[PDB]
C-alpha cells in the first residue's frame, strides 16, 4: 500500500506539473487522472508483487515502480535459477513474462522518463536473457528428465552455461548472441552423444542416417540390417568405413545397447531443434524491427546443407530425403514489412530453385510463397480497427489503380502483387 | 629410459580421475616394457592423455579411450589401432607405419603418409584436404571426412573408401582396384575406366547427384557385354 | 457409422467433382470448366508465359478459422 501510494503519488505529480500553468496545489482530482492515465502500470505492478511477493524485499516526479519491481524480478530470477524446482522457476519466469513483457512494450510506458526507460533498457536485456533460459528448460531439460533422465544433470549445468552466454549482450536478434547460443546447443548435443554411448553416436557409413535397427560389430561400427542386408550381395560384407578383415562366417544381428542410444539422441536432437526453433519465433523474431542480415543470412545458410534441405536446425545430422519445403521462416520474415524482408525471401526462393531442391513445374512453390505473403496480410489486416479498415480498403483500391504489368519466372515483389490481388 | 618412461606412465597414474582404468594400463605398458613386447594395448580405459610408450612396439590398439592428443609415436610402431579417440590432429607417423586406424577422432589435418602405409584407416575424422599418398598404398579409408578435393591415386589402389566425403571428380583407378567404395560425394562424373577393372571389383557410387547421362552411359557400356569389367552398383533400398 | 466417411473424403469428393464436371449436362459449360478444369483449353485469351499465369496459382485456398481448427485437432 505503501509503494502504491509512492507511485500514484509520483504519478499525480507528474501528471500536474502539465497543468497548463504553475502546479502551486496538488488537489484530489489529480489522483483520479492519474489513475485513469496509469491505471494499467500500476495494476501490473500489483500483479508483480502478486506473482513475486519477495520483490517487495528487493525494493527496499515520475513513475517508475514499475520498472524497478521488474528489474527486481529478473534479478530474483537470475539469482533463483532452476529454484525451488525447475518446474517451478520456468513456471514462475512465465506468470512473470506477461507483466514483465509489458513493461518491455514500448506503447505500454509512453511518456516514461529517462530513468524509466533506462531502467527498461537493461530490464530487456535480461528478460530476453531469462526467457532463452526457461525455454531451453521446458524443452531440453525437463523432456530430458522423462526421455531420457542420463542426461538430466549435464543439461542442468548447461541452462546456466546459456544465461552466461546471453549476459552481456541478450539480443539474439544480433549476431554474437545467436552464435553463441549455437555453438552452446552443438556442443550439448555432442556431449550428450558422447554420453549415452562412450563410442559415441554416428551414422549409418551407409545410408548416412543414424543406424535404424543397429548392427554392430567387432569394429564397434554402427550400421542398419536393412543396409547390411542390401551391403551382403557378395565379396563386400566387408565394412565400408573400415575394410575390416571379415571372417566370412560372420551373420549380423541387432544389438540393443545402441539402439537404445540412438533413440535417446533422437529425443535430445529433437528437444534441441524445438529449443532453436522457439527461440526464434518467440525472441529473434519479435521485434517490430526485423533481425539484422547476418541472422537471417545464418538461418537460410542452416536450411541447406552443402544442395539437401532440412528442418529449422542447428545440426548437420537431419536431412529431408525428399527436398521438402516448409514455411517456417517465410512465415517469420513476412511479419515485418514486405520493402524490409524483399530481398531476403527473393534469395531464400533463389536459393532453393538454384537447381538446389526444385528442378522444373514448381508452380506448387510459389503458391507457398503466395499464401505465407497472403498469411501475413491477413495476419496484419486482422489488426486492424474498422476505420483503418476503410483507410485500407483506399490504399488496396489505389493499388488496383496503380497496377500495370519477367516471363518465364516470378519474383516475391510478383508473387506478393499476386498475392495482394488475390 | 625404460626406467623413466614406467616412471612418468605412474607420474601420470596419480593424475587418475574417475573411469580411467589406468591401473590396467600401468600394469600392461610395465610388462610390454620389461618383457620388450612388440605390442601394447591402451583400450576401453577412457584415458585422457599418453605419456611415451615403450618404443620397440610394432602394434597397439588404444581404441575406445579419451585421448585428445597423441605423444611423439615411436619409431617402430606400425600398426595403430586407435578408432574413438579424440585427437584434433595426428603427430608425427613414424618411418615404418604399415598400418593406422583412426576412426571417429577429431582430426582436421593429417601429417604426412610415409612410404610404407601400405594401409590407412582415417575414417570419421574432419579432414578437408589428404597429404600426398605413397605408391604402394594398397588401401586408403577416408570415409567421414569434409574433403572437397582428393589426390592423386597410387600405383596399388587395392582397396578405396570415400562416402561421406564432398570429392566432386575422381582420378583414374588403375586395374590395381578390386574394392571400391565411393558413395554420397559430391561427384560430377566419374571416368569409364572403372569399367576396365578386373570381373570381381565391387564399385558402388549411391547416394550421389551424379550426371543422369553418366549413369545411362555406364548402363549402356556394361549392358554391352563386351566389357569384362567389375560389378558396378548405383544405388539399393 | 458416419466418421468411416468423412474420414476418406480427400479421396472421396474429387471422384464426385470429376464425375460431375465431365458430365455432358456441365462440360459444355464454361463456369464448369473454370471452377473444375483449366480454362486454358477453352480460353486463349489467357496468357500461357509465366508460371504466375498458370491455373492453380489462380485457384481456390482453405480459409483458416476457428473451426477448421477445431476439426483439425479433433482429426
Ligand atoms: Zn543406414
Ligand atoms: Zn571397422
Amino acid at each position: 500500500l505503501k509503494f502504491l501510494q509512492m507511485a500514484l503519488w509520483s504519478c499525480t505529480r507528474k501528471l500536474k506539473a502539465a497543468s497548463e500553468a504553475p502546479e502551486e496545489e496538488v488537489s484530489l482530482p489529480w489522483v483520479h487522472l492519474a489513475y485513469q492515465r496509469f491505471r494499467s502500470r500500476l495494476q501490473n505492478f500489483s500483479r508483480i508483487l502478486t506473482i513475486y511477493p519477495q520483490v517487495l524485499h528487493s525494493l527496499m516526479c515520475e513513475m517508475t515502480l514499475d520498472a524497478f519491481a521488474a528489474m527486481a524480478c529478473t534479478e530474483m530470477l537470475t539469482r533463483n535459477t532452476l529454484k525451488p524446482s525447475p518446474q517451478a522457476w520456468l513456471q514462475l519466469v512465465k506468470n512473470l513474462s506477461m507483466p514483465l513483457e509489458l513493461i518491455c512494450s514500448d506503447e505500454h510506458m509512453q511518456g516514461s522518463g529517462s530513468l524509466a526507460q533506462a531502467v527498461i533498457r537493461e530490464v530487456r536485456a535480461q528478460w530476453s536473457r531469462i526467457f532463452s533460459t526457461a525455454l531451453f528448460v521446458e524443452h531440453v531439460l525437463l523432456g530430458t528428465e522423462s526421455r531420457v533422465p542420463e542426461l538430466q544433470g549435464l543439461v542442468t549445468e548447461h541452462v546456466f552455461l546459456l544465461d552466461k552466454c546471453l549476459r552481456e549482450n541478450s539480443d539474439v536478434k544480433t549476431h554474437g548472441p545467436f552464435e553463441a547460443v549455437m555453438r552452446t546447443l552443438c556442443e550439448c548435443k555432442e556431449t550428450a552423444s558422447k554420453t549415452l554411448s562412450r563410442f559415441g553416436i554416428q551414422p549409418c557409413s551407409i545410408c548416412l542416417g543414424d543406424a535404424k535397427d543397429p548392427v554392430c560389430l567387432p569394429c564397434d561400427h554402427v550400421h542398419c540390417l536393412r543396409c547390411l542386408r542390401a551391403w551382403f550381395a557378395s565379396e563386400q560384407m566387408i565394412c565400408p568405413y573400415c575394410l575390416t578383415a571379415l571372417p566370412d562366417e560372420f551373420s549380423p544381428a541387432v544389438s540393443q545397447a545402441h539402439r537404445e542410444a540412438i533413440e535417446k539422441h533422437a529425443r535430445f536432437r529433437q528437444m534441441c531443434n524445438s529449443f532453436f526453433v522457439d527461440l526464434v519465433s518467440t525472441i529473434c523474431f519479435k521485434d517490430n524491427a526485423p533481425p539484422e542480415k547476418e541472422v537471417i543470412e545464418s538461418l537460410l545458410s542452416l536450411l541447406f546443407v552443402q544442395e539437401h534441405t532440412k528442418s529449422l536446425s542447428p545440426f548437420n545430422d537431419v536431412v529431408d530425403k525428399t527436398p521438402v519445403i516448409r514455411s517456417v521462416i517465410l512465415k517469420l520474415l513476412l511479419k515485418y514489412s514486405f520493402h524490409d524482408v524483399k530481398d531476403y525471401i527473393q534469395e531464400y526462393l533463389t536459393l532453393l530453385k538454384k537447381k538446389a531442391f526444385i528442378t522444373e513445374d514448381k508452380t506448387e512453390l510459389y503458391m507457398l510463397f503466395i499464401n505465407c505473403l497472403e498469411d501475413s496480410i491477413l495476419e496484419k489486416t486482422s489488426a486492424y480497427s474498422r476505420n483503418d479498415e476503410l483507410n485500407h480498403l483506399e490504399e488496396e483500391g489505389r493499388f488496383l489503380k496503380a497496377y500495370s504489368p519477367p516471363a518465364n519466372e516470378a519474383s516475391v515483389e510478383y508473387l506478393q502483387e499476386v498475392a495482394r490481388i488475390r | 629410459c625404460n626406467e623413466f618412461y614406467l616412471k612418468t606412465w605412474s607420474e601420470w597414474e596419480k593424475n587418475g580421475t574417475p573411469g580411467e582404468q589406468r591401473n590396467i594400463a600401468f600394469n600392461r605398458l610395465k610388462i610390454c616394457l620389461q618383457n620388450q613386447e612388440a605390442e601394447l594395448n591402451l583400450s576401453e580405459l577412457d584415458l585422457k592423455t599418453l605419456p611415451d610408450l615403450p618404443p620397440q612396439i610394432t602394434t597397439l590398439e588404444i581404441r575406445k579411450n579419451l585421448l585428445t592428443h597423441l605423444p611423439d609415436l615411436p619409431p617402430m610402431l606400425k600398426v595403430i589401432h586407435a578408432q574413438f579417440n579424440q585427437l584434433e590432429s595426428l603427430p608425427a607417423l613414424p618411418e615404418t607405419l604399415e598400418e593406422l586406424n583412426a576412426g571417429d577422432n577429431k582430426i582436421k589435418e593429417l601429417p604426412f603418409l610415409p612410404e610404407n602405409l601400405t594401409h590407412l584407416r582415417v575414417h570419421n575424422n574432419r579432414l578437408h584436404i589428404l597429404p600426398l599418398l605413397p605408391p604402394e598404398l594398397k588401401l586408403l579409408v577416408v570415409s567421414g571426412n569434409r574433403l572437397d578435393s582428393i589426390p592423386p591415386f597410387p600405383d596399388k589402389l587395392e582397396g578405396l573408401a570415400l562416402a561421406n566425403n564432398f570429392i566432386e571428380q575422381l582420378p583414374e583407378l588403375p586395374f590395381s582396384m578390386n574394392r571400391a567404395v565411393l558413395m554420397n560425394n559430391n561427384l560430377t562424373t566419374l571416368p569409364e575406366s572403372v569399367l576396365r577393372l578386373a570381373q570381381n571389383a565391387f564399385v558402388n557410387v549411391a547416394g550421389n547427384p551424379l550426371s543422369g547421362h553418366t549413369m545411362r552411359t555406364l548402363q549402356q557400356i556394361t549392358t554391352g557385354p563386351d566389357y569384362s569389367g567389375p560389378q558396378i552398383f548405383f544405388s539399393m533400398g | 457409422v458416419i466418421s468411416p466417411e468423412l474420414e476418406h473424403l480427400d479421396k472421396t469428393l474429387p471422384t464426385m467433382n470429376n464425375l460431375i464436371s465431365q458430365d455432358k449436362r456441365i462440360s459444355s459449360n464454361p463456369v464448369a470448366k473454370i471452377i473444375y478444369g483449366d480454362p486454358v483449353t477453352f480460353l486463349p485469351h489467357l496468357p500461357r508465359k509465366s508460371v504466375v499465369h498458370c491455373s492453380k496459382i489462380w485457384s481456390c485456398r482453405k480459409r483458416i478459422t476457428v473451426e477448421y481448427l477445431q476439426h483439425i485437432v479433433e482429426q
